[PDB]
RNA sequence: UUAGCUAGUAGGUGGGGUAACGGCUCACCUAGGCGACGAUCCCUAGCUGGUCUGAGAGGAUGACCAGCCACACUGGAACUGAGACACGGUCCAGACUCCUACGGGAGGCAGCAGUGGGGAAUAUUGCACAAUGGGCGCAAGCCUGAUGCAGCCAUGCCGCG
RNA sequence: UACCCGCAGAAGAAGCACCGGCUAACUCCGUGCCAGCAGCCGCGGUAAUACGGAGGGUGCAAGCGUUAAUCGGAAUUACUGGGCGUAAAGCGCACGCAGGCGGUUUGUUAAGUCAGAUGUGAAAUCCCCGGGCUCAACCUGGGAACUGCAUCUGAUACUGGCAAGCUUGAGUCUCGUAGAGGGGGGUAGAAUUCCAGGUGUAGCGGUGAAAUGCGUAGAGAUCUGGAGGAAUACCGGUGGCGAAGGCGGCCCCCUGGACGAAGACUGACGCUCAGGUGCGAAAGCGUGGGGAGCAAACAGGAUUAGAUACCCUGGUAGUCCAC
């Protein structure tokens, strides 16, 4: 059902980016904040706010160029049916280093560019292309 | 198509 | 390749991919045919070469190179098949029928029209006559006396009784004969009583229905008389191909109607709806039976329903 | 288109056993053991370091080199010895061949070549212990068809005219 | 022996395959869908660069072609990296074990994973830089590689386990609404056929046209009355309900799910499903009933070349109920 909420998060982002929606909302969690805050610090989105404490509701502000999709495509990589893990030297790049790959490690959620100075590996979340 | 299907039986090579 | 002696021989049968060719002495020798051959029938004299035996004494086939000219030919057209010749090079046809399952008269009439276009003399032969009574035999004899006034010889035989086989053989020597008929009319049984042929195959005989007949034996198989001549078996045929010529030739397809032409009122006549038809007056007189006259315009009304779509050779 | 298999089987006691632990073996006691994560049955196959193909992932295979296991006419058994259930040791049986005075005996080329035969198809019935390795001996020395060589086979690669 | 000196003279030392396209190279003659050619496409019956030969050329080379075998091309068993409305493919549907997977918050474990280190992954092969044999093949130095496994120390974001939770997932109650949902038992009135009676007369019936059939024992038609059987006009509609096949007169009884409103309440109790389990149009089968109408086989008459089918008059099984 909602068994991969990160894939449910990526579904709501990709639809509203293409359908010219100004802002979207979604149910919040601890992990969804730890991904959207990275995308805010990597120029893909604008802002995120939390609403509700017994029903945590996350909001995202979209981002356009002249009405053109900033996040062109995003690809869920690991999944509950098949887990994907890499080492500190097998971290894949997205568009030969243009896009970023969201990898969650023990030092928090960061990119593969940020994992070079960290020197760790773990679970690939999504290819932010 | 599902990876979990191929755990029970792999792809049948002719 | 590597063919043998060009010589003249008689083709026994036809099998599509190959054919059975009898030599000049009585040797059964199967041969295939040339790609440029347009048609090959049963009992057609050909030019052929018997290949070359690979093993000494054991040959597989030869080839049939050329086809000689036809004396006669039996061409009958068909829907979506075209005009196809069945047999050729013959002098006499023997129409063979039986009282079971049916004895029709319209099956008799259109072989008469065909034989007038081939200059061949057909002979009416009835089989299975032992199953009727003398009241029934006299009525069928009365129906065949009409076919005796018109000049055709009528011999009424039976295979399981051997009646009248000896007068049937006297007029049949020295000629080849097609035993034409419908399905299950006693064609193969009369082949057994006349020839004395090899009883180890002796035929395929399955004709068992509720009120119908089955055509078990195939197109034509060649054999020889003890005196002289050849036999040609016929399929069980229920077809009538009249795509050949004009209905002026239908007037020529009947014997006694020759001498009554040029006697009607007009120079052209349909002979059904025209007032003063002298042919129709001859039927009303009783010199021509009305069974033949009603079947005659049934032939003409059959050409009103066969002609409908179109067919041309 | 193999779903149930298994009674020395699974476990325990005690005795015996081997160089060592152990149903390895024996009496007794218990009824468990294995198995849809493929037991069991059938068919096929020496395995691996590798070779080849492929951008890679994979795929096919296991000749020459090296490692290990099995086997030495077929089957079974034990002795000897530190080490074998023993390729050129023995014993028994079977199969085949040879010798014979008819009663008996002899033999194991999957060692080097080589013959017969099979198959589309694969070699000289060669030289040497000079070197290397090994065996024996205090060493000298001897032995080694391992190996070092040579010939044949355009069989492959590479180089030249 | 390699190696080296010296002698003589181009003297001793080049072939095979192809030539329509794929695929590098074009003309001529002979032959006449014959002979042949060929991996594919397909060439050749009177002008064939495709057959045969000649001329000339091309591609290779002391080798060149052919055949057989493996992988690649083939993303043509698709993990990387395929599809299932109609090209091959979503079980007829449903329940559900094992199995896979799982909301959200905190703590804990450090299992999975990640970081570091140790031991090990024989040599040879392959790769990197070298050396040597005149060169190359080949031989060889060291390094890398062998993406493996085991152990130890760490990090705790995610997955897993434990612990405590939370409510939006999924459930529970109440008040209600709609429905051909199923099963069981009654009941209604047309229509069909049969039977009884009455009035009434020469055809009825059937088809394109006729015939079989029925009827002066009075058919048919009409009316009265009765019996039996099966189905429910109109309502009735891309209308409703049910997991699906399906389900239709009315009424009662038993009973299943669906949906809406307002709150209260349990606290992930969930999704999914190989075997397994049940339902499942009609035909058909077993046993015993039942019998109008319709109707395989079959009977009869037209049709026809034959009619087996079509058309018509009849008619058994079956259609009905229980098991
Ligand atoms: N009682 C009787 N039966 C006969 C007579 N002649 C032939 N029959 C039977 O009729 C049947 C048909 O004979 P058959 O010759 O096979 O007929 P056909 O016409 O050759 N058939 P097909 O069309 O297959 O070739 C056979 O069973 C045969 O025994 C006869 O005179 N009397
Ligand atoms: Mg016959
Ligand atoms: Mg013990
Ligand atoms: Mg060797
Ligand atoms: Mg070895
Ligand atoms: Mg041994
Ligand atoms: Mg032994
Ligand atoms: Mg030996
Ligand atoms: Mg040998
Ligand atoms: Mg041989
Ligand atoms: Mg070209
Ligand atoms: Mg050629
Ligand atoms: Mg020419
Ligand atoms: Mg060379
Ligand atoms: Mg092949
Ligand atoms: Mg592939
Ligand atoms: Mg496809
Ligand atoms: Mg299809
Ligand atoms: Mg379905
Ligand atoms: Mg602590
Ligand atoms: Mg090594
Ligand atoms: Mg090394
Ligand atoms: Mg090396
Ligand atoms: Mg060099
Ligand atoms: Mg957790
Ligand atoms: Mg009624
Ligand atoms: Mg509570
Ligand atoms: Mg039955
Ligand atoms: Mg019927
Ligand atoms: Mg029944
Ligand atoms: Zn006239």
């Amino acid at each position: 059902s909602m068994q991969d909420p990160i894939a449910d998060m990526l579904t709501r982002i990709r639809n509203g980016q293409a359908a010219n929606k100004a802002a979207v909302t979604m149910p919040s969690s601890k992990l969804k904040v730890a991904i959207a805050n990275v995308l805010k610090e990597e120029g893909f989105i604008e802002d995120f706010k939390v609403e509700g404490d017994t029903k945590p509701e996350l909001e995202l502000t979209l981002k356009y160029f002249q009405g053109k999709a900033v996040v062109e495509s995003i690809q869920r990589v690991s999944r509950p049916g098949l887990r994907i893990y890499k080492r500190k030297d097998e971290l894949p790049k997205v568009m030969a280093g243009l896009g970023i790959a969201v990898v969650s490690t023990s030092k928090g959620v960061m990119t593969d560019r940020a994992a070079r100075q960290a020197g760790l590996g773990g679970e690939i979340i999504c290819y932010v292309a | 198509a599902t990876v979990n299907q191929l755990v029970r039986k792999p792809r049948a090579r002719k | 390749n590597l063919f043998g002696e060009p010589d003249e021989g008689i083709v026994i049968s036809r099998f599509g991919m190959h054919a059975d060719v009898e030599s000049a002495d009585g040797d059964v020798h199967r041969c295939n045919i040339r790609r440029t051959i347009r048609s090959l029938v049963t009992g057609d004299r050909v030019v052929w070469r018997p290949g070359k035996p690979a093993a000494e004494g054991v040959n597989v086939k030869g080839i049939v190179e050329a086809v000689h000219e036809r004396t006669s030919v039996l061409t009958r057209p068909d829907f979506y098949d075209g005009v196809k010749p069945i047999a050729a090079n013959i002098d006499q046809i023997v129409i063979v029928s039986a009282i079971l399952p049916e004895l029709s008269l319209n099956i008799i009439d259109r072989y008469l029209v065909a034989c007038e276009t081939l200059q061949i003399e057909p002979i009416i032969v009835l089989n299975k006559i032992d199953l009727l009574d003398d009241e029934g035999m006299a009525f069928v004899n009365e129906q065949m006396d009409i076919y005796r006034n018109i000049g055709y010889r009528v011999l009424m035989v039976s295979s399981h009784t051997q009646d009248g086989l000896k007068p049937l053989e006297e007029a049949l020597t020295g000629r080849i004969s097609i035993f034409a008929g419908q399905s299950g009319v006693g064609k193969s049984s009369l082949l057994n009583a006349l020839l004395g042929l090899q009883k180890e195959i002796l035929t395929n005989d399955i004709s068992d229905n509720s009120g119908l007949g089955q055509h078990t034996t195939t197109a034509a198989r060649l054999y020889h008389f003890p005196h002289g001549g050849d036999v040609i078996d016929s399929p069980g045929v229920r077809e009538f191909g009249l795509w050949h010529l004009e209905p002026e030739q239908i007037t020529q397809g009947f014997v006694e109607f020759h001498d009554y032409l040029g006697l009607c009122k007009y120079r052209d006549c349909k002979h059904d709806t025209d007032p003063g038809c002298a042919i129709r007056e001859a039927v009303e007189e009783g010199k021509i039976a009305e069974t033949r006259f009603e079947n005659y315009h049934r032939i003409l009304e059959s050409m009103a329903q066969v002609k409908t779509r179109k067919n041309f050779s």
